[PDB]
């Protein structure tokens, strides 16, 4: 036999890792889209070097995805955070001698 | 017209009249208020997926008599109401019956 | 010799493995503290993923499994706990 | 006077006896007790001893 | 406050360093093993016999750990176009191209590495022959990898606490 | 569910032990925590302190979302009652009593406020339990509820 | 429900014996895995086998409740399916010809196609003889798709396991059904020496 | 800086706004409720606030007669509205597969159906 | 996605899902002596969140049935004077309303806790649910095999020498 | 400063989690303090750079220079605070003086400590271990387990397993102080042995080398701000 998790960490995890893998996929393409809207509207209106331009518009995209996708990252890292912290210390209690 | 709704208007405020004094320390919990706004963030989130998310199918055998009367095997785990031998009994001939 | 570097050596398990000219050349790697560099980097590797995909039609090159959990969570939990504090 | 009596009644008598309506797997005799004490062992049913010289 | 610049930060986000119990908490016993052998072997070598540890750093390099190397390296290469970047007839400036150099081609080397670790090291953990022959082989426990994440995080330390005085540590 | 080693009944010196342990306990206790004497005393007043802490977030918190939704929710709000519907400007269309709204914006105000002060309150309530951890008193599985007793509390 | 091993009449198995040495289910029971189709195309030629395993499980399973269900409400589906389809398309056969009659056609194809050059009225009753037949054939192919695609996959592991007996829902027929013995006599009574 | 967007207060929330004119250049050419609806508003709002007499009593009456107006343009939709929520209801009912598969236990109680007290209840033992 | 994350009727967008009504179906095909004291706690806990629930529902159904009455009347507000009419129908659609809202599925950490549990009392609970409500595992079933769980119970069980008790839904493969 | 909360993310105790996020927080503190002095610096001699335009003009008609030389005094005070907390900077074990950053006595002997004695598992936990540790879930309370024989379940004789559990529970003996663990580790192990390397039977306890206090390695506390004496 091996350690068992506790299985309501396990449900929530199951739960917040769902919505993270959806919301990352979708996300992605926000991003994708953020940062081609950027690029065009740039190169329409603003008058800059092509090097300004596309610094500002990965940083527009990355910052759309991550706006779409902060919800779901942030759940997941909270619920992942305390499953980690009751597990080390459950398995610290267990193996303390 | 609403009179014959009385069993209705118990149900929620027989359970409300069931618990007990907070300061008795049965259990400690008053999740009136805190069950108030946490269910109306559920409603919000179950809305949501109802309109925009997977919604399960409710297209169900229709044309087969009993089928959904299941007597129990391994795959129920034999755990019903004991008295309902006489149904699995009643099932097994009446599929017999309709095969 | 590559049995030498796995060779257990109680010096060189407490010897200096970064010396001063890698701390210049590595400090870039702090960046990953900001959400905003985590998400180009997702964003770049999501888009290397679909490229390697398209061109893992070619045989010899695999691509990107979504009902694999390990790739799954490997890919949205790199990130996951960062701590810019820790060691 | 009365109010403050019948409220009296109403917090110990009323209430109480609409707490446990079925029958409890889980120590079911130690709330019944309870039940019952806030209920029972009313002064104004225990306390004449205490003088009782006067009768 | 700036702990990103002056602290050790390129072993955090590749490596496995970051997989905690989270993951094992909703992987397969399969999926479960492969993750946790993935993370002793390169966190904490000691607990395989050498040859596994050859093995292991080989099919890293061979997937991982050189390929990585050699993508950033790639896009360094990409950030040396035109090294002379304020030069003129007049003046060649050669401390601030110096600095432009250092300071851009190890930003797209790190930018490049960790492209080539989100892309590839899920699929390597995922579907290396290898890897999931040591880890059949192996079946290290939960125990084993809390264990292991003691013993990782402990050496990362140890690695700042050895390279504290690059100067002059006399030790009076 | 195993049981424990369970100790052969204490001497005098263990009774006196616990005795004064239990005295400290309950010189420990202050006039305005009005707690009877009951073997759940001490689990009672345990938890009417994480009940007063989170009582103190709470507050705090709906303070601070009285502070933060009001600009940003209630006064724009307002917006809505400059005109109605048809675009005239807002009037007074009374209820039952006639009253004389002869100052300045009396209606305009008067029906705002009515609007506004309700959702604000209800605003700043729903962000205090949105923003307030209520861990610090809850118990999913009961297990606050086990009796602790003074001579326990206390080591002599 | 459970046919206790010595009343389980191994009806599959029969049919297992009686199937050609060629047959792919044979292969099945050496242990030739069936995975389903993830490619879309690949799914599109795999709605067309829908009738094929059915016949295959009501041949093997002919008694099982899910495999007799199933067979019913295809047939039943199928039935008023193909009835909705000729309704639809007398309906819309009948009030093209009595408006063409009276000189009214409603213009949703060219006058005259390309090629034939066919008029409006006949590819108008082409169309509407075919494409509720298609919309017929492609809504059954979904739900039967998805439900005989999980019947065969549960056919195929059973069948990797050499499981020749039958399932936990078969219902014979009353000549394959063991009477009920009704002459039960009870114990003499007897009084307890204790 | 913070005062200059919390202490300071937007012009429009202290003044009292005027005509949403956008409203009333481009009206339909008809006498429906929307702007019989705009007609009495502005009559009401101008006796609310006009100091003049006669205007105000002209006014009074033909709020009058929009008031009358618009009861019946109220009764129109009222009528219309209601008339198809019960149709809709009515309809709704009948495609509707009403579900009589509910529980009813409720309806049987043993213990009365069949009195387990058999005479029992008609006098005692002894 | 609020603070108070750990309790137990709070639940996050893709928990377990229960509409109040199937919760109520459940409660009558189970008994309290085949649940160990874990799940009594459980249903207990699940029992108090949803009578508060249910109370609530109501009062989540008004602002909306207060609209669509008041748009059924007309476009006239007659506070004070239409309310006859104003209230005969919210009588009317206020029932509506929690008609849909309690035929809407809810997450809960409870639900995904007392379905979704590795131990005999989810099995149990899983097995009566599918043999006494069809209906309801159906729909339960195709619910949770799209959230990655993998059950014996469930009706999309690819790894089952038994064939499905039900018609199984569409859905990707 | 090491976010001791992190620090429980990963495999560690409240206490040892504690002790790292000190030595870290000393560690990075001294190079805060380093640079937070040094940014206070520039803020006040900017014109001490602009005034060394007479002995070094290259400041003047080379701005570049001016930049370069105040990121050299940033970093020079990043140094110095460097210095003054992750240097060894050896002291006396006084009580007079403990505490007090005259010396980094108690930050370098919490790292020495630490560097010399931590060592990997060098193994895994075999399988005896393992059913131990499952067999470890709230046993270890202060009211001590009351163990009951029963033949049926346990085996052997009531003699023998009286003296086994002792051994495996009450004793507080470690399943790797185990004989027959040990004969198992090292047949399991051979390999590596066969390599010259000694294989680990205590994992590394954290609290065991490092203290804040510096009690462990019987540092001497501040005198003035503690009660008690030590050693
Ligand atoms: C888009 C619209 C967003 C609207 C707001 C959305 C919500 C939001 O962000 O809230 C902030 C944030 C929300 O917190 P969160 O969503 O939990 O976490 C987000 C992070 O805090 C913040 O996210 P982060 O981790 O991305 O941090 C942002 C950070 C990101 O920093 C960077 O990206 C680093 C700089 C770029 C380096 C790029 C590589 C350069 C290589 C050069 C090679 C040569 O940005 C900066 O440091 C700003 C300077 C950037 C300079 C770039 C120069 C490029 C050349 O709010 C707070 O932190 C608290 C409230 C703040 C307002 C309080 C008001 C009080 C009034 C009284
Ligand atoms: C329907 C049937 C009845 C349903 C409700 C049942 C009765 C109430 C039950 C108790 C509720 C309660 O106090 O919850 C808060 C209570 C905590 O209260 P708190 O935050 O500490 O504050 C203490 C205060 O004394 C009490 O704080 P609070 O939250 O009770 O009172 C403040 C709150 C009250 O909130 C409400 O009243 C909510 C109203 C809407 C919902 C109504 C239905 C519920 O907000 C306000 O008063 C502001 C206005 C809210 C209404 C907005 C509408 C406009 C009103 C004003 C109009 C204009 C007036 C003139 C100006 O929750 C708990 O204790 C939860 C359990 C924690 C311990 C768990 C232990 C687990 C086991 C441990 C074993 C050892
Ligand atoms: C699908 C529906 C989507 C939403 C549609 C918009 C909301 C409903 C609506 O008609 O809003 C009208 C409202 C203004 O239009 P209006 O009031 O008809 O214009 C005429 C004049 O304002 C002059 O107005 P008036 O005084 O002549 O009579 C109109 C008044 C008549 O109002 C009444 O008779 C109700 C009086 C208060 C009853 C309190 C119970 O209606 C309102 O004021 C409607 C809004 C009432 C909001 C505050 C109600 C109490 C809230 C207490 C709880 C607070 C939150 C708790 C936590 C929630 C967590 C999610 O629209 C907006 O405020 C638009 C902004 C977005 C919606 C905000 C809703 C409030 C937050
Ligand atoms: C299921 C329920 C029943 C469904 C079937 C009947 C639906 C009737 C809908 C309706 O008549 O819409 C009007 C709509 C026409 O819009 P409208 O009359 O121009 O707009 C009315 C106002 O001008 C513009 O609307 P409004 O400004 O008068 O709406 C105000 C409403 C806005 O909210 C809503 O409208 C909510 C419902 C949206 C749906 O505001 C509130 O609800 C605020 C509540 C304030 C108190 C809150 C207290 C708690 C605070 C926390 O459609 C019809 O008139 C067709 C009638 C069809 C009858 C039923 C046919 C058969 C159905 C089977
Ligand atoms: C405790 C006090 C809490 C604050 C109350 C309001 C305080 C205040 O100063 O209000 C001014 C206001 C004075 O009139 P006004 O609104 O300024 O005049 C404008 C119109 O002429 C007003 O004419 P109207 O025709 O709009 O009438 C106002 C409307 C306003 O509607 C209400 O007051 C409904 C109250 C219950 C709402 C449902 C419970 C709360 C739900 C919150 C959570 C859900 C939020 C939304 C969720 C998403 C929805 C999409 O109320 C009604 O039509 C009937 C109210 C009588 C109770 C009906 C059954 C409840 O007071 C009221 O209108 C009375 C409010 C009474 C509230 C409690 C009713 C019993 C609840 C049980
Ligand atoms: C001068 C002008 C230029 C200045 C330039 C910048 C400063 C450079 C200084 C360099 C000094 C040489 C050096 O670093 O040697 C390293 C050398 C290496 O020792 P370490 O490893 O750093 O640790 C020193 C021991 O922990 C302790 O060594 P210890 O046993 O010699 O000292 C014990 C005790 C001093 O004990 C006494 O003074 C008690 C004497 C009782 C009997 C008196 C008999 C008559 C003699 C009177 C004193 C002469 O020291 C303290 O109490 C000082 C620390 C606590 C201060 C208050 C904190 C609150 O340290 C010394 O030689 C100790 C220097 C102690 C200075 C302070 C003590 C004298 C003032 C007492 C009153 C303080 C409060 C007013």
């Amino acid at each position: 036999r091996d350690f068992e998790y506790n299985n309501q960490d396990v449900n929530q995890l199951n739960g917040a890792f769902i919505s993270l893998v959806e919301d990352e996929k979708i996300g992605f393409w926000v991003g994708v889209g953020g940062f081609a809207y950027s690029q065009f509207i740039m190169r329409k209106f603003v008058k800059s070097t092509n090097i300004f331009a596309s610094v500002t518009s990965l940083f527009a995209g990355a910052a759309l995805a991550n706006l779409y996708t902060h919800q779901s990252r942030a759940s997941y890292a909270r619920v992942a955070a305390r499953a980690n912290r009751n597990a080390s210390l459950a398995l610290n209690k267990l193996m303390e001698y | 017209s609403w009179a014959y709704m009385y069993p209705w208007l118990k149900f929620i405020f027989r359970k409300y009249l069931d618990v007990p004094y907070y300061w008795f320390y049965l259990n400690g919990r008053e999740l009136g208020i805190r069950v108030f706004f946490t269910d109306l963030k559920l409603f919000f989130y179950g809305i949501t997926n109802r309109l925009f998310d997977f919604n399960p199918s409710s297209i169900k055998f229709e044309k087969y008599p009993f089928y959904y009367w299941i007597n129990s095997s391994q795959l129920t785990e034999f755990n019903q109401y004991r008295k309902f031998v006489i149904r699995d009994s009643i099932i097994y001939s009446l599929n017999n019956y309709i095969i | 010799d590559p049995f030498k570097k796995v060779e257990r050596d109680y010096h060189n398990e407490r010897s200096v493995h970064k010396h001063f000219a890698s701390y210049p050349l590595k400090f870039w790697w702090g960046l990953n503290k900001f959400e905003t560099i985590q998400g180009i980097h997702s964003i770049l590797g999501n888009a290397a993923d679909l490229v390697v995909s398209t061109l893992s039609f070619i045989p010899g090159v695999q691509g990107r499994n979504n009902a694999s959990y390990i790739e799954n969570s490997i890919r949205v939990t790199r990130f996951r706990g960062f701590d810019d504090k820790t060691q | 006077v009365c109010g403050i009596y019948v409220i009296h009644v109403i917090y110990n008598y009323m209430i109480p006896y609409y707490w446990v309506s079925t029958p409890l797997k889980n120590d079911e005799f130690t709330r019944l007790r309870m039940k019952d004490y806030i209920a029972s062992t009313v002064l104004e049913e225990v306390y004449g001893i205490s003088y009782a010289e006067w009768g | 406050v700036f702990e990103f610049l002056f602290y050790n930060q390129q072993h955090k986000t590749r490596n496995g360093y970051f997989i905690n119990h989270d993951n094992l908490m909703l992987a397969s016993l399969e999926e479960r093993k492969k993750l946790i052998f993935y993370f002793i072997a390169n966190q904490v070598p000691e607990k395989l016999d050498p040859v596994d540890r050859v093995k292991f750093n080989e099919e890293l390099s061979d997937n991982l750990s050189t390929k990585a190397r050699l993508i950033g390296s790639l896009t360094g290469l990409i950030g040396l176009v035109g090294f002379p970047y304020i030069s003129t007839r007049i003046y060649s400036r050669p401390v601030l191209n110096i600095g432009l150099s250092l300071l851009i081609c190890p930003f797209l080397y790190y930018v490049g590495n960790q492209l080539t670790y989100s892309v590839w090291e899920p699929k390597f953990i995922a579907n290396n022959n290898t890897v999931c022959e040591l880890s059949k082989k192996y079946n290290f426990t939960v125990f084993d990898f809390a264990q292991a994440k003691k013993e990782a995080h402990l050496k990362a330390l140890r690695t700042e606490l050895v390279s504290d005085n690059l100067l002059y540590s006399p030790g009076i | 569910g195993f049981e424990t080693v369970v100790p052969a009944p204490p001497t005098r010196d263990d009774e006196l032990r616990m005795i004064k342990a239990t005295e400290e306990q309950f010189l420990q206790q202050p006039r305005y925590k009005l707690y009877m004497n009951e073997a759940h005393r001490i689990a009672k007043m345990n938890h009417g302190d994480r009940h007063n802490n989170i009582r103190a977030h709470f507050w705090s918190n709906f303070a601070l979302g009285l502070l933060i939704t009001g600009p940003i929710f209630i006064i724009p709000f307002g917006k809505a009652f400059r005109n109605l519907r048809s675009g005239v400007p807002y009037y007074f269309r009374p209820k039952y009593v006639f009253t004389q709204k002869n100052q300045y914006n009396q209606d305009r105000n008067w029906g705002a406020m009515k609007k506004q002060i309700p959702l604000w309150l209800g605003l700043s309530t729903a962000y205090a339990y949105w923003f307030t951890d209520f861990s610090i008193n809850d118990d999913e599985w009961l297990e606050k509820g086990k009796v602790i007793y003074p001579h326990q509390t206390i080591k002599v | 429900e459970m046919i206790l091993p010595h009343n389980n009449r191994q009806l599959a198995r029969q049919y297992f014996d009686s199937l050609p040495e060629n047959d792919i289910n044979r292969k099945y029971y050496e242990g030739l895995k069936y995975e389903t189709p993830k490619t879309f195309f690949g799914r599109f030629l795999n709605q067309f086998n829908i009738d094929a395993k059915l016949d295959t499980l009501s041949k093997f399973y002919t008694y099982q409740k899910t495999i007799r269900a199933t067979q019913a409400e295809l047939q039943e589906d199928r039935k008023s399916y193909l009835t909705n389809s000729l309704l639809f398309t007398a309906v819309s056969w009948f009030s093209i010809y009595q408006f063409a009659r009276k000189g009214a056609v409603l213009p949703v194809l060219r006058e005259y196609g390309r090629y034939f050059g066919t008029h409006r009225l006949f590819r108008q009753y082409l169309h509407t003889l075919v494409l509720p037949l298609l919309y017929t054939e492609y809504a059954l192919n979904q739900k039967y798709y998805t439900h005989m695609e999980h019947l065969w996959t549960v056919h195929v592991n059973r069948l990797n396991q050499k499981i020749l007996e039958d399932p936990l829902y078969t219902f014979y027929p009353q000549e394959l059904n063991v009477p009920k013995h009704n002459i039960i006599v009870p114990t003499i009574f007897r009084d307890t020496p204790q | 800086m913070i005062w200059k967007y919390l202490q300071r207060t937007n012009r429009g929330n202290i003044i009292q706004a005027g005509l949403q004119h956008r409203k009333f250049e481009n009206l339909p050419f008809k006498q429906n409720f929307d702007n019989l609806t705009k007609a009495y508003d502005l009559r009401m709002w101008y006796i609310s606030n006009s100091p003049h007499e006669a205007k105000n009593l002209e006014y009074v009456n033909e709020l009058e007669a929009l008031h009358n107006e618009l009861n019946y343009q109220n009764s129109r939709q009222f009528l219309f509205r209601t008339v198809s929520f019960l149709l809709g209801w009515a309809l709704f009912y009948q495609f509707y597969e009403l579900p009589k598969t509910y529980d009813w236990q409720d309806t049987q109680e043993p213990k009365h159906q069949v009195p387990a007290y058999g005479d029992l209840e008609e006098g005692g033992d002894e | 996605m609020d603070n108070n994350y750990h309790f137990w009727g709070n639940g996050d967008r893709q928990d377990v899902s229960l509409s109040y009504e199937d919760y109520y179906s459940i409660l009558d095909c189970l008994l309290d002596e085949k649940l160990s004291p874990q799940g009594l706690m459980k249903f207990k806990n699940l029992h108090e969140v949803s009578m508060y629930g249910v109370s609530y529902v109501p009062l989540y159904c008004f602002p909306v049935a207060y609209g669509i009455s008041h748009m059924l009347t007309g476009k006239v507000r007659r506070g004070h004077s239409g309310y006859r009419n104003l209230f005969s129908l919210m009588s009317v659609v206020l029932p509506f309303t929690c008609w849909y809202a309690y035929t809407t599925p809810i997450p809960r950490r409870l639900y995904t806790e007392i379905i979704c549990s590795n131990n005999a009392d989810g099995a149990y609970v899983r097995n009566r649910i599918k043999q006494q409500k069809p209906g309801i595992w159906r729909k339960l079933s195709q619910q949770l095999y799209n959230k990655n769980f993998r059950f014996p119970e469930l009706n999309q069980d690819l790894t089952a020498t038994e064939f499905p008790l039900d018609y199984v839904a569409p859905h990707k493969f | 400063a090491a976010r001791v909360r992190t620090l429980i993310a990963a495999g560690f105790s409240k206490e040892e989690a504690e002790q790292v996020a000190w030595l870290q927080n000393h560690q990075v503190n001294g190079k805060i303090l380093g640079l937070f002095t040094g940014g206070f610096a520039l803020y006040c001699c900017n014109n001490y750079f602009h005034y060394f335009e007479r002995y070094f003009p290259r400041l003047r008609y080379q701005p570049f220079t001016k930049f370069l030389a105040q990121a050299a005094t940033v970093y020079f005070f990043f140094k110095i605070g460097d210095y003054y907390f992750t240097s060894r900077r050896y002291g006396s074990n006084d009580a007079r003086m403990n505490g007090l950053m005259y010396s980094n006595t108690y930050y370098s002997t919490n790292k020495e400590a630490l560097i010399q004695n931590f060592e990997p598992l060098n193994r895994k936990f075999t399988e005896e271990e393992v059913e131990q540790f499952l067999r470890n879930e709230g046993r270890s309370q202060e009211e001590k387990r009351n163990w009951i024989y029963n033949p049926h379940i346990h085996g052997s004789t009531e003699g023998e397993w009286k003296a086994d559990i002792h051994e495996k529970f009450d004793s507080g003996k470690a399943p790797w102080e185990r004989e027959h663990v040990k004969a198992k580790i090292l047949e399991t192990n051979k390999a590596k042995i066969d390599a010259g390397e000694e294989i680990q039977l205590k994992p590394f306890k954290t609290l065991n080398h490092l203290d804040k206090t510096g009690l462990l390695h019987r540092l001497h506390p501040f005198i003035w701000t503690n009660n008690w004496t030590l050693l």
